[PDB]
RNA sequence: UAAAUCGAGAG
DNA sequence: TCATACGCCTCTCTGCTTATCGGTAG
DNA sequence: CTACCGATAAGCAGATCTCTCGATTGCGTATGA
């Protein structure tokens, strides 16, 4: 699948097929946007069809999307989700947003779906709430931490990660320590996730996730978090107006 | 301190002042001709990154010092042209480049034997390639008697 | 003016004293690090002359040199007093060259050189006539920052670099014979040069060029 | 395409009952993502649709000729009056439910009337596909033109992006 | 030959193809340089086109 | 049936196993690259789609790229690597040592 | 050309027209920069598109002309650079990426003890000469980089790699111990090696063409008085 | 290199001038070519396909095709394809005889 | 040009055109120093 | 079914 | 008187390459 | 004195991603009707 002009390797890669019995357009996923430079925008793209078994192993192994995650012309990575994924993680992971049961077993099997092989478990294992009494509330950050520990495979640790963030902690109040992103033992405790952590971001979130669990998990990981926020985004929607 | 012009020699006799260790120059032809290739290749990779740094764009150095070597492959201030690319053992690659007309002719006249091992002459006599996947043959273990 | 002169008379001292350490011949830190006053006193006459006359040398190979080297020999720097190069001031040294077996020669000129010494310096073989300039000695090059440490590699290191890359003789990068380094290391063609750079990325790696 | 220069392929024949329905009933006929106005800086569509909700529900014709308003008389008042007048809101947003989980929505979601234009640039004259067609004579390459039944063409950059890869077959 | 520097089908590489362009580019210009051939002493007659 | 082939034959024969390197003396990397993966891989499945025979269990299975990928994993696709160098000389790994990953 | 006006109230004529003005030359500039970098990148690609990493991990032309006996000096993958460094990162997830790593099974094919103690031993060389000139430095141990393969011989690493990790585990005294931690990222290091067959100089010419079509995004005039005011951007590469 | 033109209309490329410029047979047909099965369309958005997926339109599922050879786990499959035809996806437009 | 229509030969020296041709000779081959060091058999 | 020139466009 | 085949009918960059005016040895 | 060797002055030659539409195609002349 390959738009022009090829200006370097990602602008050319090699895209599992997928049937969408709907309409004549070539349907793409978000995060390829920003290797491929276009928008959809009337933007048009080829796509080839290999057509012998050599061309086939060697388009999924080495030409496959997942194996393009950091350019070679610096190392900086290449895919992530970009625009309203980033502003639901933001609100989501705000610790001003809590979810009950309800909503939080939705929002995990909108995402975790352990049919299609998403998560290596057969069943989709969920965590204590953050408050217990007087009625039981889940955060975002929880909804993130049980998203990693579900795609994550088992008998391996957590991510240990310390990162930051572009919201400084002037913006969140006084004495707040949102512009610190902390992952203990996989489980998110501090900090949102903006555009630094999952996009052009070195040494975020998913960048840790590929450097640890291979490239696989990374991509399936993006995947995950950009249909989680997008079923959050339409539950609580994100809008812009006059008054802003 | 910095000049508007290249002559070394000139401050050479002013070691009271200048220090005559670090001077670097920018032009890249003068330092070859006073100070060697490897001072030319040092001076490409410098000014071919000090662009890109003020634009801030990185570009590791392993892309710009592969420049800088193939620049001067022969010890001498070469560039990615014509005038640059004759010296070359595979023709079709220079044909396909461009001048088509003018390489055949310099490779016909000394009858220049190309052994297809540049991707581009691979492609023009539809060859396998010699990069990546290519690089290797594949042999079969067959249990006979 | 003279103070001038001296000055870089010395500095050119220095440098030939360098070169010929670097090539690999007997030179103690004696002579090399010789002060400007310690040079007055001894090349120089009554008057402040420079008498080049006087700072001609005959260069030993050290012990080291010699086993890595077998066929390295004595080494003759000659100094033009004559403003320029005299045909038969140059065939003076020329003939002694052979005269006394010296292998290699090194020719220091003021302002130019004639062109029949161009014919006439590849005329007594084995032996190398290499010819410099007062001018282009005042500042040694190998000291810069950019040069790099250039080693010149014997028959045994660069036969074995040979086979371990599996490389011809021309498929090496290949370095100027008229390069200022080359001329400097006295390199012969298809003598292996080796270059130790200081890269961004991996500090110390070695990078290897031919004479040719 | 709206009058302000926002393109835009349709994405997606959004069910009604999925979009997002309003307090009053109205479920608007076409979704503009909020984040293409940031960069576009394209202020002019925010006080398009105001203005032309507030001249809907008066049953007017708003003007909108460059430089009648200015640092005084800002058109964002100006409309801002007539829809509190008429009883909407007056920074032009609306309660909003989602379509899909009933649920009223975080914020007051930003609604209003704006001119569009359909572009010519049909997807039915764009699209093409080959198997096996026509092929050239003195090369015998696919031919080239979509009304021809022919091939797309893969340049330099593109065989270079192919060995790029070190995928050799790729390219053969 | 014998010791395995270059076999019967010779050896070429980028730098000895230099090295021969050079050499053949330097043969001409010395060829078209000189008159008065000094086989026999005779002047020819100068072409133009 | 002349020498003039039977010499031709000969010489290729000793040129070719003067370009051989020993089994004892290669010094290349003992990890499979990515290209050599590939390669493999597309080659077992060329082969199993033109009816060569296989040796694992078909569970199910209708992807000869996925079989070959099941043979590699259980390290019993019987191919042999040619790694080559820049001279012409030659190493001749198989998969069984090449160790993936 | 100072504009006092805003997008949410509006610009006055004058500044709608000198606003008009700043927008037709970007776009001009737009339309230029996308033409003036193929022809670069075209050109670089062109003469670049046959050099590639060899088996010997030594990079060369497709005839056999050697450009380079090591990719950069270390033959790392700038892919796989991202986290080399990260000792803090590497630490902390210790646990993870030995799962992922498993020196275990990458014993019997490695050879272990030779590198590590060539490595010693030009460090301490370095480390007692370190305080000396540049053309003074006279080579009697070479880089463990020139003779130890990298791919085969754990320990082999570069000389800055080998230098960063050393200052870390000096720095910074922490179950895990330096040993261990030391193995898995000389581990790491061989894993993290640019592979036999990479079309390095097709990856070096797009990596150079590409970006130069991000150029003059940002324009620093050169307001200064009296400057260098060398040629900079596209016009620089050219010459 | 001809010679002679008063007013002329086109002057006949040569044989050289067919294989030099960028419209020359080298840089037009050898450095690229046109090619068989692939396509080419509009692309828009879909959040729903797992971050490596490609939306193929129906209209391209017909027309590409892929030669399958039969063996014994491939029967069934490429039955069940034949049998559903060219116009049903999944399904078979030619079966190439050996 | 450069050729004699007389003694038939080229305007440059036999001597002059047999050094060329064996420096191209040795060339051939790829013996870039042997062809250097044959300029010295002057004597 | 072609081939060239000019004109209008999309990314 | 008058139609289709034959005969043509003026605002950018890098080198390389040739010719021509100065100089040195013999 | 004069030929070989250079050092400009001028001219010459070669350069400066894909895709979709539409339109168009010479005067000039000279003899058998
Ligand atoms: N001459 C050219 N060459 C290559 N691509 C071109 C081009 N002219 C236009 N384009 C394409 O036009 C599109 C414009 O996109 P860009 O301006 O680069 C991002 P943007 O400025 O953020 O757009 P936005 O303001 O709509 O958000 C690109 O996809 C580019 O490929
Ligand atoms: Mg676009
Ligand atoms: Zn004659």
């Amino acid at each position: 699948m390959n738009r022009q002009p090829t200006l370097h390797k990602a602008s050319m890669m090699g895209h599992k097929v997928r049937v969408l019995p709907n309409e004549k357009t070539l349907r793409l996923h978000y995060a390829n946007t920003g290797a491929y430079n276009a928008d959809f925008d009337g933007d048009e793209m080829n796509m080839h069809f290999p057509q012998n078994e050599n061309a086939r192993a060697e388009a999924l192994n080495l030409a496959n999307t997942d194996s393009q995650y950091l350019t070679p012309t610096s190392g900086s990575p290449v895919r992530g989700l970009i625009q309203d994924h980033i502003s639901a993680g933001v609100w989501l992971t705000s610790k001003d947003s809590f979810f009950t049961r309800e909503q939080y077993q939705q929002y995990i099997y909108g995402c975790i779906r352990p049919e299609d092989g998403h998560t290596t478990r057969s069943k989709i294992v969920t965590l204590p709430p953050t408050i217990f009494k007087p009625y039981p509330l889940w955060t975002g950050k929880q909804i993130i931490t049980t998203v990693l520990l579900n795609v994550t495979p088992p008998d391996m640790p957590g991510i240990n990660l310390i990162s930051k963030n572009k919201i400084k902690n002037e913006y969140w109040g006084k004495g707040s320590l949102e512009n610190e992103v902390l992952f203990k033992d996989g489980a998110l405790l501090c900090g949102i996730l903006d555009k630094s952590q999952y996009g052009a971001s070195k040494y975020g979130i998913v960048h840790s996730l590929h450097e640890v669990y291979g490239p696989e998990v990374a991509a399936k990981v993006l995947s995950v978090l950009g249909r989680l926020f997008t079923n959050y985004i339409t539950a609580t929607a994100f809008t812009c107006g006059m008054d802003d | 301190l910095v000049t508007e012009g290249v002559n070394f020699q000139a401050m050479w006799d002013q070691e009271a002042f200048i220090d005559v260790d670090g001077i670097t120059s920018n032009d890249v032809a003068a330092v070859l001709k006073t100070y060697g290739v490897e001072a030319a290749r040092n001076t490409i990779v410098n000014e071919i990154n000090n662009v890109f740094s003020r634009y801030a764009i990185s570009v590791s150095f392993r892309h710009l010092d592969l420049i800088a070597d193939m620049m001067t492959r022969q010890g001498t201030y070469l560039a990615f042209n014509r005038q640059g690319m004759e010296t070359s053992t595979s023709s079709f690659m220079k044909m396909s480049y461009e001048t088509t007309c003018q390489f055949l002719t310099k490779a016909v006249l000394d009858n220049e034997r190309e052994q297809l091992d540049s991707p581009s002459a691979r492609i023009v006599v539809g060859k396998l390639n010699n990069v990546g996947t290519g690089s290797f043959d594949v042999l079969a273990k067959v249990p006979n008697a | 003016e003279n103070e001038r002169n001296i000055s870089r008379l010395w500095r050119a001292f220095r440098t030939v004293k360098e070169m010929v350490k670097d090539r690999g011949y007997f030179i103690t830190q004696e002579e090399v690090e010789l002060p400007l006053e310690d040079f007055k006193a001894k090349y120089c006459d009554s008057m402040g002359r420079p008498q080049r006359k006087m700072m001609s040398f005959q260069a030993n190979p050290t012990e080291e040199s010699i086993s890595k080297f077998p066929d390295m020999g004595s080494l003759w720097v000659e100094f033009c007093d004559e403003p320029s190069v005299g045909v038969k001031t140059m065939k003076t040294f020329v003939i002694h060259i052979q005269e006394k077996n010296f292998q290699t020669g090194i020719f220091v000129y003021q302002n130019n050189i004639t062109p029949s010494a161009m014919k006439l310096v590849p005329s007594i073989p084995p032996a190398t006539i290499e010819t410099f300039n007062e001018a282009a000695l005042v500042v040694n090059i190998t000291h810069h920052e950019l040069v790099p440490k250039h080693i010149r590699l014997s028959s045994d290191e660069k036969r074995e670099l040979l086979k371990r890359y599996r490389l011809k003789e021309s498929q090496l990068p290949r370095i100027q014979r008229a390069d200022p380094v080359a001329l400097y290391l006295g390199l012969k063609r298809g003598e292996v040069v080796k270059i130790i750079r200081k890269s961004e990325t991996s500090g110390r790696y070695a990078s290897y060029r031919i004479c040719m | 395409s709206s009058r302000h220069g926002q393109k835009g392929v349709c994405s997606r024949k959004w069910p009604t009952i999925d979009m997002p329905f309003s307090e009053t009933g109205i479920q608007p006929d076409i979704i503009i993502n909020p984040h293409a106005f940031p960069s576009r800086m394209t202020i002019g569509m925010f006080v398009e649709s105001l203005a032309g909700k507030a001249g809907a529900l008066h049953g007017i014709a708003q003007d909108s000729t460059p430089w009648i308003f200015n640092e005084d008389d800002t058109p964002a008042d100006y409309f801002g009056e007539q829809l509190a007048k008429a009883g909407y809101n007056y920074h032009g947003n609306e309660p909003m439910y989602s379509g899909a989980t009933g649920e009223e929505l975080r914020a007051d979601i930003y609604v209003g009337v704006v001119y569009y234009q359909r572009l010519r640039h049909m997807v039915n004259d764009k699209f093409q596909v080959r198997s096996t067609g026509p092929v050239n004579s003195l090369t015998m390459q696919p031919v080239k033109g979509r009304k021809r039944h022919g091939g797309i063409r893969v340049g330099e950059m593109e065989r270079d992006a192919l060995i790029g890869h070190g995928t050799s077959f790729l390219l053969q | 030959l014998s010791d395995g520097r270059t076999t019967e089908r010779g050896s070429f590489t980028a730098t000895v193809n230099d090295e021969r362009k050079k050499l053949v580019h330097e043969f001409h210009k010395k060829l078209l340089s000189r008159g008065k051939c000094d086989n026999c002493g005779m002047f020819s007659p100068k072409f133009r086109k | 049936g002349p020498e003039d082939f039977q010499q031709h034959e000969q010489i290729r024969r000793k040129t070719l196993k003067e370009k051989a390197i020993p089994k004892d003396q290669r010094a290349t990397t003992p990890y499979m690259t990515k290209y050599e993966r590939a390669r493999i891989l597309g080659t077992r499945a060329l082969q199993i789609s033109m009816n060569a025979p296989v040796f694992v269990d078909l569970e199910g299975e209708t992807d000869p790229l996925r079989i070959a990928m099941k043979e590699l994993a259980e390290k019993k696709i019987p191919l042999v690597i040619r790694r080559y160098l820049p001279d012409g000389s030659f190493e001749d790994w198989s998969v069984e040592e090449l160790i993936v990953d | 050309g100072y504009v006092k006006g805003r997008f949410y109230s509006g610009i006055k004529p004058q500044e709608y027209y000198f606003h008009c003005m700043a927008g037709r030359e970007g776009l001009i500039d737009t339309a230029v920069k996308t033409s003036r970098s193929g022809y670069l990148q075209r050109c670089l690609t062109k003469q670049l598109e046959g050099v590639h990493v060899s088996y010997d991990n030594s990079i060369r032309d497709a005839d056999g002309t050697l450009v380079q006996f090591m990719y950069g000096g270390d033959a790392i993958d700038i892919t796989k650079e991202s986290h080399m460094t990260q000792f803090e990162f590497c630490l902390d997830n210790y646990y993870a990426l030995l799962k992922k790593y498993n020196p275990s099974a990458l014993i019997e094919h490695l050879d272990v003890e030779s590198a590590l103690k060539y490595s010693k031993k030009t460090l301490k060389y370095r480390k007692k000469h370190s305080k000396e000139p540049h053309y003074k430095q006279s080579v009697k141990y070479d880089p463990v980089l020139a003779k130890y393969n990298p791919a085969k011989y754990l320990g082999s690493v570069s000389e800055n790699f080998q230098d960063k990790l050393e200052s870390f585990l000096d720095k910074n005294s922490k179950g895990v111990n330096e040993k261990k931690f030391r193995a898995l990222m000389q581990l790491k290091y061989m894993r993290s090696l640019i592979n036999p067959g990479e079309a390095v100089g097709i990856i070096a010419s797009q990596s150079v063409g590409e970006p130069s079509t991000q150029m003059t995004l940002n324009t620093f005039h050169f307001a200064g008085h009296g400057a260098a005011n060398v040629t900079l951007g596209i016009p620089r590469l050219r010459e | 290199k001809a010679q002679g033109r008063t007013s002329g209309k086109v002057p006949i490329p040569g044989v050289k001038q067919a294989l030099e410029k960028k419209e020359g047979l080298f840089r037009k047909h050898m450095m690229g070519k046109r090619v068989n099965y692939a396509a080419r369309s509009v692309i828009s958005p879909d959040p729903n396909i797992e971050t490596n997926e490609i939306g193929v339109p129906p209209v391209f599922a017909v027309k590409l095709t892929y030669p399958e050879p039969v063996t014994a786990y491939n029967i069934a499959e490429l039955r069940q394809a034949v049998i559903n035809g060219p116009d049903k996806w999944p399904g078979a437009t030619q079966i190439q005889n050996e | 040009r450069a050729s004699c229509l007389f003694c038939h030969h080229f305007r440059l020296k036999s001597v002059e055109v047999h050094r060329y041709a064996c420096k191209l000779r040795l060339l051939q081959y790829g013996l870039i120093d042997e062809s250097y060091k044959l300029d010295e058999i002057t004597l």
